[PDB]
RNA sequence: AUGUGGAUUAAUUCGAUGCAACGCGAAGAACCUUACCUGGGUUUGACAUGCACAGGACGCCGGCAGAGAUGUCGGUUCCCUUGUGGCCUGUGUGCAGGUGGUGCAUGGCUGUCGUCAGCUCGUGUCGUGAGAUGUUGGGUUAAGUCCCGCAACGAGCGCAACCCUUGUCUCAUGUUGCCAGCACGUUAUGGUGGGGACUCGUGAGAGACUGCCGGGGUCAACUCGGAGGAAGGUGGGGAUGACGUCAAGUCAUCAUGCCCCUUAUGUCCAGGGCUUCACACAUGCUACAAUGGCCGGUACAAAGGGCUGCGAUGCCGUGAGGUGGAGCGAAUCCUUUCAAAGCCGGUCUCAGUUCGGAUCGGGGUCUGCAACUCGACCCCGUGAAGUCGGAGUCGCUAGUAAUCGCAGAUCAGCAACGCU
């Protein structure tokens, strides 16, 4: 769609495996129990200093070339219109035309 | 011995037809505790009407698959073949009656375009 | 809603600010973006101004108006009939 | 209104 | 839209795959990858024409065949080319290129390619006639050239309108699947615009 | 005895059924006990889509990437014929789980 | 039935003056002088926009309700009113003809 | 059809009646595949009419059967500027099927707290000959006297 | 509940317009998405890649200012072998980017008349010529399917068939599934050893072809009755869309010819909206009750999905769920040994009700930085309109309709009653 938006998710993916790889998750463990400093933490004050982009929530699965962003198949990593053109080029593992 | 099977939309049983009482199992139970409907025995005693052997063959067999309907469907057209299977001479009697026939009304798939198989939306004209 | 063992949403950056203005014992009109913040009782006296898309509104704090988050307060859509 | 207890409630 | 693509349409049955593997983690992985192979085989090469791009993967190494009936214009005599491309593997993590290429025997014969020649007859400055139907007699002087069709659209000398209309010659059974076919495409420059092509050559047909 | 079991994965069942007859080849040379490739059922993996961008959602087109399978149950783990089962090379539409 | 003609006035993408209004409504009252049948007038205002056109600037879709029969009207102009009055004739021709088969 | 028709469906007996129109009668009475609720009501209706009048119920049921089955009925026409009804004979299948259609949808529109009582003094009221199911009879001869007049068309 | 029209509106993004638009692009709008609006910052830019020139760091880690953008100090201050390479610091330079317009400039891709049976060519003759014949006439056909004829002989795309699936059967077949004959645990139980026996699953393959009996028929097609067979006469359902139209739709899936922007129509940001509402229209769901509602007890299905995911065993919570993690990359385990309508039992007794559930006030749960705008669920209380529906109108010929339930994907979580 967007090569700006495109860069973007990309940018969100890498700062999502900087951070929500244990920073943005290590605090969740402090708050899940009962035992928490959540009586004092502001752990979540601390998260809320985090960035937003922490995140995954804030990410968008993007088709990988196209980035279409509605109609995304997780199985693929694409979106219907190519995985119609290379299915229908035959230039996938084991994916025809379907009957039952 | 004796083993032979039928089928009616997806209700598979198993029949060993013994030449005792007319004593049926169902699973660890009777055509009444299983089956409380007297349709579904009718449909399941008609060979026996047929060929008046009422109270001369016992039956073990499986339930699995199916509803009540497919599962006393299929359990006919099994009883049925395991009389074949102990005298011919019946039978030209019996597809004459369709006593025999693997009942193909199947169900069809549903399609696309539509709410199910065949009723379409409320087609406006506008 | 913000359920109980969380703990409420009182964003840090006002929170910083009111713990300025309460330190300092005086209360002051404030600038805020935050409707997702919900309130405490120490904000009675307090005063804050309001994002509604377009402009700020500035509003007086209560008692009963806790429990709430200040966009309830901040009107959004304009309408004014047929 | 009682909200004194609304935050013993919500600590 | 009216017709399918015969490849993708008898794909199990009588034709084959292009990319054959198999894979339950690594996949979306392989399809990103094998796009960014056949964008950059694109852009290395255009002066020949690729038919095909085919081959597959294992716990290690990732091979490939290609197809062109000019390899000579493509790859390095003594490696120059060959060589630009096992880096453009190594940038895009192949790490382990078996680049084992391959020409073909009927230039003729292959969909692809005749619509590459015809539209590279066409962007040159070339019109109509003399392109598509001896593109249509160099195919059909070949044994196994049972049938032929071609349909050109695009604003030939005859402006603004897209006027579209095509030739042939033998069978084009394309609702029979026992039947062999080769599709053939295209969709690159022009001055006014963009010309399309589409190609089906039928050879005999399969039993078994 | 000891037991081995190699579950076997691919799309297309000319490929699985090839590499299961080369295969069982290869363990009937050193006498290895062979049970033979027990069928498993088929996956059937759908996914929907529609034909046409930007409208037409009555028109639509299905697809199925099956996946084949297989259970090659061998016995008799004679540590040569180890050796020479671990190293076979095969087409490549199969993967193997050797357990 | 007589204010029950459902009036839909409306145009995609067109400086509509609202004096427009005032002709469509009037134009439609017209034919409900003669028609009294009549439910749904659903209709549009359109504008193609290209460049150097094929002499048909303006364009119009009408489609009446009657009692089962429904009608359909047409036209194309280089403006507003050539394409109202268009529409309008051919409406006239479909229901003198809708009347002349009613009975 | 305009090939041609297709053949009937093969009632079944009664398993414990030995007739074929009760099947009948608990197909047109059934309603979003409760089979065997329809069964049930049926028998418990029909034992209820034995408790009633001390015999089999299928003898009063075939009298009022007797009584609420016409052989003659209607069929229309547009023709010539005013539509035109016309008496038509009707043979005993759709004139025991359109007589039970009668019965079940005038039974309905009752005020015996259910539908087996509702029924079951339906049919006892029509072999009695009292039932709006014979009222409508009644209505669909009145109709075929007024129209006498259009047989000559013979169709 | 959804989607549109209309008017507000700061903005209610954009497109879609009869049949063939309006549970459409949406197989997931709280921010992101989002193109929209206020305000802020930004401008060789968020992004590439090429130049020369200055460089040896770039960054990265924590802080304060900050709505964040962004700005500010401390820490790392690279490896090539000396020619300058990786990198970015910038200088500008080629520029890069546009969801800015034209689908009537275009390619592709698709819907459609229509899965309706037609559409055309070569050579040939006829006709001044447009063009015709062939493709018209008789019968028959699911049907330009086939036959009897003739200035036509033939031929190609078509229809039909080879494809899958379902339907019967044979051979092989044994785990994660059957488990009869067997044996062993016996409360949870095929639970375990044991047999391929029926199933079964997956693979190969015969079988249906007016093939055969007879009656009709240019004796030709073809049809009317029969046998067997599981199916009987294109077994059923799918997939497959002739030439072409509709200047149909799509410059927003994508790519693209032209013109416009470039200190901004681009671009990074926080908030808001796309969920507004005096109304109209269209698609659906649950209801208007006794074939019913409520409570209790008991039984049988197929199908798919699951790793930094699925999740029970025990218990607490009314219940949403709650710590806990066995066990599973999976016919094993979670998917209860896979359900609901239904069977049996008790009450309610025709009613604005034990109908119906909206709307609203409370109190809570969960996912998320975040539940006001603007989420789902639970409990409590609330208990409305609505008593089978006008003109007219939609759908459906067999496991079809009508009804009950379930599952999947898009999905962090949900408008999912939607879609498949």
């Amino acid at each position: 769609a967007k090569k700006s938006k495109i860069v973007k998710n990309e940018q969100r993916r890498e700062l999502v495996q900087r951070y929500a790889e244990r920073r943005a998750e290590l605090k969740r463990t402090i708050r899940d129990p009962a035992s928490s400093p959540e009586r004092r933490a502001a752990a979540v004050s601390a998260l809320q200093r985090l960035p937003r982009d922490s995140s995954p929530v804030r990410l968008r699965n993007r088709d990988v070339v196209d980035g279409r962003p509605r109609g995304h198949l997780r199985k693929f990593g694409l979106s219907r219109v190519r995985v119609r053109e290379m299915a229908h080029r035959g230039e996938l593992p084991g994916v025809r035309k379907a009957s039952w | 011995p004796i083993q032979t099977v039928g089928r009616r939309k997806e209700a598979v049983v198993r029949v060993r037809l013994v030449p005792g009482t007319g004593q049926f199992n169902l699973d660890g139970r009777t055509l009444e505790n299983y089956f409380p409907n007297k349709v579904h025995q009718q449909l399941i005693k008609a060979p026996l009407v047929t060929v008046d052997r009422v109270d001369q063959f016992d039956i073990y067999a499986h339930l699995d698959g199916g509803g009540p309907s497919g599962q006393a469907g299929a359990l006919r057209l099994a009883i049925a073949r395991a009389l074949i299977l102990v005298q011919p001479e019946d039978r030209p009697a019996l597809k004459k009656a369709g006593f025999l026939t693997r009942d193909p009304r199947a169900i069809e798939r549903k399609k696309y375009g539509l709410k199910k198989a065949r009723k379409a939306p409320q087609y406006s004209k506008r | 809603p913000r359920s109980l063992k969380k703990g409420p949403f009182v964003d840090d950056h006002l929170l910083k600010k009111v713990d300025v203005q309460n330190e300092k014992n005086t209360k002051q009109v404030i600038k805020t973006w935050s409707r997702r913040s919900t309130i405490i009782p120490d904000f009675i006296g307090h005063t804050f101004a309001v994002h509604d898309g377009r402009k700020h509104v500035p509003v007086f704090v209560t008692e009963a108006m806790v429990g709430h988050k200040l966009g309830e307060f901040a009107p959004t859509r304009t309408f004014k009939g047929h | 209104g009682q909200v004194e207890k609304f935050r013993r409630r919500y600590g | 839209g009216q017709k399918i693509n015969p490849h993708g349409f008898r794909l199990g049955i009588t034709t084959e795959w292009k990319s054959r593997w198999y894979a339950d983690k690594q996949y979306k992985d392989y399809v990103k990858e094998d796009v960014a192979i056949r964008k950059l085989l694109a852009t290395g090469l255009e002066r020949a024409g690729i038919a095909d791009v085919e081959i597959e993967r294992t716990r290690d190494r990732v091979r490939v065949d290609i197809h062109t009936a000019r390899p000579g214009i493509v790859i390095g005599r003594r490696g120059t080319e060959a060589d630009r491309i096992r880096a453009d593997l190594e940038k895009l993590t192949g790490k382990q290129v078996q680049l084992n290429i391959l020409e073909v025997k009927n230039p003729e014969s292959q969909a692809q390619l005749v619509a590459q020649g015809v539209a590279e007859q066409l962007s040159n400055r070339v019109a109509f006639r003399r392109a598509m139907r001896k593109a249509i007699q160099s195919a059909m002087r070949q044994p196994n050239v049972k049938g032929i069709r071609v349909q050109c659209s695009g604003r030939l000398g005859g402006a603004e309108m897209s006027r579209s209309e095509f030739y042939r010659e033998g069978r084009v059974p394309l609702h029979t699947l026992r039947a062999d076919i080769d599709y053939g495409l295209y969709e690159a420059k022009t001055t006014f615009g963009r010309i399309g092509v589409k190609v089906w050559i039928y050879k005999g047909d399969i039993v078994g | 005895g000891q037991k081995i079991r190699i579950r076997l994965k691919a799309y297309d069942h000319e490929a699985i059924d090839a590499s299961a007859r080369k295969i069982v080849e290869t363990v009937t040379r050193t006498g290895a006990s062979v049970v033979g490739p027990v069928p498993l059922p088929t996956e059937k993996n759908v996914y929907c889509v529609i034909r046409s961008p930007h409208k037409y959602k009555d028109s639509r087109e299905h697809f199925e990437m099956r996946t084949h399978k297989r259970l090659i149950d061998i016995l008799d783990p004679t540590p040569k014929t180890v050796d020479a089962l671990m190293r076979i090379d095969l087409p490549a539409s199969v993967d193997v789980n050797i357990q | 039935e007589r204010p029950h003609a459902e009036v839909v006035v409306k145009g995609r993408n067109v400086e509509v003056p609202d004096h427009f209004r005032t002709y469509v409504s009037e134009k439609l009252s017209r034919l409900e002088r003669f028609d009294k049948t009549i439910y749904l007038f659903d209709v549009e205002l359109d504008h193609e926009r290209n460049r150097r056109q094929r002499k048909n600037c303006q364009h119009v879709e009408i489609t009446a309700r009657g009692r089962g029969p429904v009608v359909r009207g047409e036209a194309c102009a280089d403006s507003f009113y050539t394409a109202f009055e268009s529409a309008v004739q051919k409406l006239e021709g479909r229901l003198r003809r809708a009347k002349d088969r009613r009975k | 059809p305009r090939k041609g028709p297709a053949p009937k469906r093969p009632l079944v007996n009664d398993p414990v009646y030995g007739s074929q129109l009760v099947t009948q009668l608990v197909n047109k009475v059934l309603l979003e595949g409760k089979k065997s609720l329809a069964e049930r009501i049926v028998y418990g209706a029909l034992e209820q009419a034995r408790e009633k009048t001390g015999t089999d119920p299928v003898v009063t049921l075939k009298r009022a059967l007797d009584n609420v089955k016409p052989a003659l009925e209607v069929r229309s026409r547009r023709v010539g500027g005013a539509t035109y009804q016309v008496p038509v004979e009707v043979r005993p299948d759709r004139s025991t099927t359109l007589a039970l259609r009668w019965l079940v949808n005038f039974s309905r529109q009752r005020r015996e707290k259910t539908m087996v009582e509702r029924l079951a003094n339906e049919i006892l009221d029509a072999s009695n000959g009292l039932g709006a199911s014979v009222k409508r009879r009644e209505d669909t001869h009145k109709m075929a006297e007024a129209n006498r007049a259009f047989a000559h068309y013979r169709w």
